[PDB]
């Protein structure tokens, strides 16, 4: 009638893009705020 | 009364009937849509600033 088959059972995973440039975004905040904000305060102190 | 002879018959009296009302109540339907048009912006309990 016709011919048997086995597969290989082969379970997927995506190979999503890597984590290459969040490897430089570590900080996580969830906020339900209207927006988020951020202060450039200067960390050089370089100063006699 | 009818005042008649006491020689005659006697008359005869008509009658009235009665009436009858008959109602159906009105419907009234208001809804409101609450899109986030509606929900996001700060309401006044809010604090400033942050909320």
């Amino acid at each position: 009638l016709y011919t048997t088959y086995q597969l290989l059972e082969v379970q997927r995973k995506l190979k999503t893009l890597p984590a290459f440039f969040l490897q430089w975004f570590p900080r996580q905040i969830n906020f339900q705020e209207d927006m988020i904000a951020f202060d450039k305060v200067i960390q050089d102190v370089t100063r006699v | 009364a009818p005042f008649v002879a006491p020689n005659v018959q006697g008359r005869v009296i008509k009658e009235s009937g009665y009436n009858t009302k008959t109602f159906k109540p009105a419907y009234v339907k208001p809804k409101h849509v609450i899109d986030p048009n509606m929900i996001i912006p700060r309401q006044p309990g809010e604090a400033l600033g942050t909320g």
